């Protein structure tokens, strides 16, 4: 069962230190190629750090410095000490094993989300759109939250025809913005009664509302 | 420093078909050093093909990479549905060690569908907290370039939109757009009338949305 | 100098086997290739395989492979090529060719230097002496000896112990229908000198040891 | 300076036909003999001419008891590996300065003898060991490079590799892609009669 | 494998001369290509190397061109030790050489001496009978013997042997053996031999009888 499993990855804030750490099984770290990945939320694949078997260490240049690459030879473990952290260090970090000529990037972690923003905790503040008067489109407008994770149904999860949930976006300031919306036939949007259920769970927030015209 | 470059952005074909996808390194580099990756939505990377030509384990043959020098190629001969992802070209060995593409997305494609354009004025609750916010909701358009102005007045904006759009549908294969215009209260009440205008493959003529 | 000493003639029959020494000498032996190459009579060459003298690796031509197996001995630097299932084509005259040692390119094949060659015949015909026949007619006249049915080569035919040594035209031998070689010598003189000075032609076989000296005579 | 009119063998060193590999790097005893450095320096084919410890132009002054000429192929991108202190597959696995390194390091490029049209695979390197090599070390063996749990029981497996890489070279490759022609002369100094000396007459 | 074509297989000049040979190849062989020469009776000689490199110790007059599949040796200016076959051998995979090119000193035509020997009584006696014509001292190689028998062109049972080019002269010998069992010797009363070579005007016969 060959297995690469990162951990430690989570919110930090901006000059901040963070370690990550990936567990192999049937891959021994300390004779390969063992590298670390990057993906920045939305962008490309972005090569951060790479450890020789011998022991030789390379950076990106975006990284070097501030970032470090180890590992544990007896717990089978490749650690990346991340330091003076920035906003723009947020990204998906996968723990890879390379073999270059012999085989590339084999085998990669499911990686591990590095949020680095000074956003504190902050629960939704959902705000209901009227339909402003066929097929009349409605919604409610999730604003303010800064973590990520929420899950937004419409009428108690019981409604998938049109529910659209569209992708959180990082505004100006470190919270997040979410919107959903359904569309629905006009005769039925006067009898018929529509809410959303925003959970979030970090924050503890079960916020519903009504739209109505 | 090795530059990689991936020619198409986005390449869109029906399913069935058959993907070339293109990387121009910048220097000719030997064949054994470029392989291909596939990373569908919300999962880790997956080798295809490593030193251009050498299909990775458990890939199926439906997958081919070709190409030597400054240009290679990766060839789909029968599109899935689950081929469609984002195809990274990766060049290792030289200095940097490791070096990425940007990307080759590949998605359905279908007839082209005009967007269905809803406007939708700001709450009170949301007036009350001081800032308000006006959404354009475009519904069911395939082609995902759209782009979309906003102006609080007949003079056009810019730099105060922040868009969001879906990933392809699973079953209609096309997209939906909404675009936010943040408005402090102060800026809201100084103007009457917002309109948002809309130019796509699916209209004719720009069509645009406005409420009082 | 460089120079790759080789062994003398193998006359061999069909099926058996013939090794091919080599010594190489002026040179470091584990230094380049020696190759291996091949002319039958009148035909041209025949690149046959290579041996590194360092590593022991060998290659051969797609045709002998299974024929041929190359070996070398650092300790007197001596090339060894062995042909086995012997068959009248491989009836050749095979070289030993050292390969380059400076310039040129790494994966590039050179002969620079060639051994003298060694003669390898190839026949069911077992050893004969010569039989030696004058040649006579019925403005100068003409007379020589016909030396037949002898193996295997070569056959010396030189004119009065060489004191005659101009005009004398010793042809290359043909080999006939038998596998024993034919030979015939020849030489002008003057119509003169017919009833006044006799010619005689010297058939020296070093196998067999077989030596004639018969004489010609215009009847 | 000692009574030796014998020239040294530079011209058998850098004008070989073939060269060795980085991994199998040709190391050279060169004694005996009165070696003129300045034509070396003076030669304007080589690309690389670093001298650590020692002056190119002050090696004619100098006698060293023995010289050292270690000969192999590597790329253009890995010739600055070949510097004292220095890390990289090159530089850990296939050939090793010391950080003490007294002795010149020449390059150049050598497209026109050691890439094929078709692709030259002759010359390989080491891709897969578990440690970094001593200084002037050389690891020849071919044993299946475990990477993983499982013994190789000498079969290239799922985890078990080859150690030794080939180099693709071709004349179309970029010149951080092409062949180099490395000679590293290490100067030895032991207690011993001196050798290898310039070429001044006294 | 690849072939090696030279087309020239057989070619005369004076000394003094250029002398031009070719040596087409199967594919495209760069410039892998050697160019040897072999004296009459001794090993091949390394001249030109890579197709245009000219050996250490080799004359100055000798040079080679050409590149990808036509190459080109030149000689300046053919000298009286030049004389050989030219081999042309090819590095771009396992070696293979070219068929050859025979030089040979051109000069005037000279007619041959034609001599008849009748078969000795010796090897009447052993059980076969050999008639020889001897034609000494002509020029070019091409000459052609017909040995007829009572006016009926004998096929089948004449072997030739040709020397090589004299040094001195310039000029070929050539002598055709008629191998004939002694009953067959003795069937016949009249052997003639005929020879049509390009120096002489009609072709002259040369018979004896098979008494005196």
């Amino acid at each position: 069962e060959v297995q690469l499993v990162e951990s430690g990855g989570g919110l930090i804030q901006p000059g901040g230190s963070l370690r990550l750490s990936c567990t192999a099984s049937e891959i021994i770290v300390s004779r390969n190629y063992m590298s670390w990945v990057r993906q920045a939320p939305g962008k490309g694949l972005e090569w951060v750090s790479l450890i020789y078997a011998g022991g030789s260490t390379f950076y990106a240049d975006s990284v070097k410095g501030r970032f470090t690459i180890s590992r544990d030879d007896s717990k089978n473990t490749l650690y990346l000490q991340m330091n003076s952290l920035r906003a723009e260090d947020t990204a998906v970090y996968y723990c890879a094993r390379d073999l270059f000529e012999a085989g590339a990037t084999d085998y990669w972690g499911q990686g591990t989300l590095v949020t680095v923003s000074s956003a504190s905790t902050k629960g939704p503040s959902v705000f209901p759109l009227a339909p402003s008067s066929g097929t009349a489109a409605l919604g409610c407008l999730v604003k303010d939250y800064f973590p990520e994770p929420v899950t937004v149904s419409w009428n108690s999860g019981a409604l998938t025809s049109g529910v659209h949930t569209f992708p959180a976006v990082l505004q100006s300031s470190g919270l997040y913005s979410l919107s959903s919306v359904v569309t629905v036939p006009s005769s039925s949007l006067g009898t018929q009664t529509y809410i959303c259920n925003v959970n979030h769970k970090p924050s503890n927030t079960k916020v519903d509302k009504r739209v109505e015209p | 420093e090795i530059v990689l470059t991936q020619s198409p952005g986005t390449l869109s074909l029906s399913p069935g078909e058959r993907a070339t996808l293109s990387c121009r390194v910048s220097q000719s580099v030997s064949s054994n050093s470029l392989a291909w990756y596939q990373q569908k939505p919300g999962q880790p990377p997956r080798l295809l093909i490593y030193g251009a030509s050498s299909r990775a384990t458990g890939i199926p043959d439906r997958f081919s990479g070709s190409g030597s020098g400054t240009d290679f190629t990766l060839t789909i001969n029968r599109l899935e549905p689950e081929d469609f992802a984002v195809y990274y070209c990766q060049q290792y060995g030289s200095s940097p060690p490791i070096t990425f593409g940007q990307g080759t997305r590949l998605e359905i494609k279908r007839t082209v569908a005009a967007p269905s354009v809803f406007i939708f004025p700001p709450s009170d609750e949301q007036l009350k907290s001081g800032t308000a916010s006006v959404v354009c909701l475009l519904n069911n358009f395939y082609p995902r370039e759209a782009k979309v102005q906003w102006k609080v007045d007949n003079a056009l904006q810019s730099g105060n939109s922040q868009e969001s759009v879906t990933e392809q549908d699973s079953k209609d294969s096309t997209y939906s757009l909404s675009s936010t215009l943040t408005l402090s209260k102060a800026d809201y009440e100084k103007h009457k009338v917002y309109a948002c205008e809309v130019t796509h493959q699916g209209l004719s003529s720009p069509v645009t949305k406005s409420f009082n | 100098q460089v120079q790759l000493v080789q062994s003398g003639a193998e006359v061999k029959k069909p099926g058996a086997s013939v090794k091919v020494s080599c010594k190489a000498s002026g040179y470091t032996f584990t230094g380049t290739y020696i190759h291996w190459v091949r002319q039958a009579p009148g035909q041209g060459l025949e690149w046959m395989g290579w041996i590194n003298p360092n590593s022991g690796g060998t290659n051969f031509a797609q045709i002998f492979q299974g024929r041929v197996t190359l070996t070398r001995d650092t300790s007197i630097s001596t090339a060894y090529m062995d042909l086995n299932r012997l068959k009248s084509d491989d009836t050749a005259v095979y070289y030993c060719a050292r390969d380059r040692v400076l310039y040129g390119r790494s994966f590039g094949w050179y002969f620079d230097v060639w051994g003298a060659g060694t003669t390898v015949t190839v026949s069911s015909a077992s050893t004969k002496g010569p039989s030696v026949f004058p040649l006579a007619p019925c403005s100068t006249a003409a007379l020589g000896c016909l030396v037949k049915d002898y193996f295997p080569e070569p056959v010396t035919v030189s004119w009065n112990s060489g004191a005659l040594t101009s005009g004398v035209h010793t042809f290359p031998a043909v080999l006939q229908s038998s596998g024993l070689y034919s030979l015939s010598s020849v030489v002008t003189v003057p119509s003169s000198s017919l009833g006044t000075k006799t010619y005689t032609c010297n058939v020296d076989h070093k196998p067999s040891n077989t030596k004639v000296d018969k004489r010609v005579e215009s009847k | 300076f000692p009574n030796i009119t014998n020239l040294c063998p530079f011209g058998e060193v850098f004008n070989a036909t073939r060269f060795a590999s980085v991994y199998a790097w040709n190391r050279k005893r060169i004694s005996n003999c009165v070696a003129d450095y300045s034509v070396l320096y003076n030669s304007a084919s080589f690309s690389t001419f670093k001298c650590y410890g020692v002056s190119p132009t002050k090696l004619n002054d100098l006698c060293f008891t023995n010289v050292y000429a270690d000969s192999f192929v590597i790329r253009g991108d890995e010739v600055r590996q070949i510097a004292p202190g220095q890390t990289g597959k090159i530089a850990d696995y296939n050939y090793k300065l010391p950080d003490d390194f007294t002795g010149c390091v020449i390059a150049w490029n050598s497209n026109n003898l050691d890439s094929k049209v078709g692709g030259n695979y002759n010359y390989l390197y080491r891709l897969f060991r578990k440690s970094n090599l001593k200084p002037f070390e050389r690891d020849i063996s071919t044993e299946i490079y475990q990477a993983g749990s499982t013994p190789c029981n000498g079969v290239e497996g799922f985890n078990c590799y080859f150690p030794l890489q080939s180099y693709g070279f071709q004349p179309t490759n970029g010149v951080g892609y092409q062949p180099y022609r490395v000679v590293v002369l290490s100067f030895e100094l032991l207690h011993a009669p001196a050798t290898v000396c310039g070429p001044k007459k006294s």
